[PDB]
């Protein structure tokens, strides 16, 4: 059972994708501003489960377009 | 840019392999070029190790390096080559052209 | 220096994975660090593609990049993890620690 | 049938190694001085067969310590 997700990242072939869950990933690489990625997930469900840190935050959901405008925050 | 397969044409004469590879004069080998930035797209089939290393590098760039864009499936090509001066046909000369890039 | 396996200890709390990995608190993951300079030593099990790419890079550093030092065999570790709040034992959590480095 | 070879390179565990043939490889990387490697070969015999170029030259031989003090030249 797949779900349709907003796709918003360098790797998207289009505005949506389908997968087992939808994802948002907020990433702060050293010295730069946090960057937000939206897409789908099929492997590495365990990434959904990590506690947020100062440099990364994962969000996963499995409803239709459930990641469309979710916005995350990083640890202080 | 991001990790992906890119063109790379190999001329056998330029590297001196035409002394023994008779045909073809060269071929499309491709290469994997680009950075593997977190998060590692699933079409780059990252390992768990690559994901964890990418995460540590994010936290401290001096503790671990980024994961690397490398070929993950190679394809054979067909050649003619000299075996003791005899031109022979090698159907599957393995490991010559990139079909898939990956982050490792 | 040259491509080789090097120490890399992973603390699960530092990357936030302790929320679901109960034990151990971390492990020796290792990493592959170094350059893959021509000629590619046979213990780095280079592919033909890596050798050819290394040769082209030697002739022109802007036509192809160097081959890359990456893990080529990974080993599992054993963990305890939370499955729906239930602590369970996963014997072979695959792909977690480097046993072999390689040039690709 | 293996042969004993002089080992003289960053990858040597000692002054000699054993393999199917002995090797000398002369390498000129862009902007630097040609560097000589000596060791053994077991795979990639075809490298022995390439014509010398401006940036690389391979020599292979299969006698006892046959690579000990062979010295190569590159193309102009």
């Amino acid at each position: 059972p797949l779900v349709t997700c907003t796709c918003e990242s360098p790797h998207c072939k289009g505005p949506t994708c389908r997968g087992a869950w939808c994802t948002v990933v907020l990433v702060r690489e050293e010295g730069r501003h946090p960057q937000e990625h939206r897409g789908c997930g099929n492997l590495h469900r365990e990434l959904c489960r990590g506690r947020p840190t100062e440099f990364v935050n994962h969000y996963c959901c499995d409803s239709h377009l459930c990641n469309h405008n979710v916005s995350l925050v990083l640890e202080a | 840019n991001y990790c992906k397969r890119t063109p790379l044409y190999i001329d056998f004469k330029e590297i001196g392999w035409d002394s023994w590879i008779i045909a073809p004069p060269g071929y499309e080998a491709y290469e994997c070029r680009g950075v593997c930035n977190y998060p590692l797209a699933e079409h780059l089939t990252p390992t768990k190790h690559a994901i964890i290393q990418a995460l540590v590098h994010l936290k401290n760039s001096q503790k671990a390096s980024k994961a690397c864009c490398v070929p993950t499936k190679l394809e054979p090509i067909s050649i003619l080559y000299l075996d003791k001066g005899v031109v022979t046909y090698k159907f599957k000369y393995e490991g010559m052209a990139v079909s898939e890039c990956g982050c490792r």
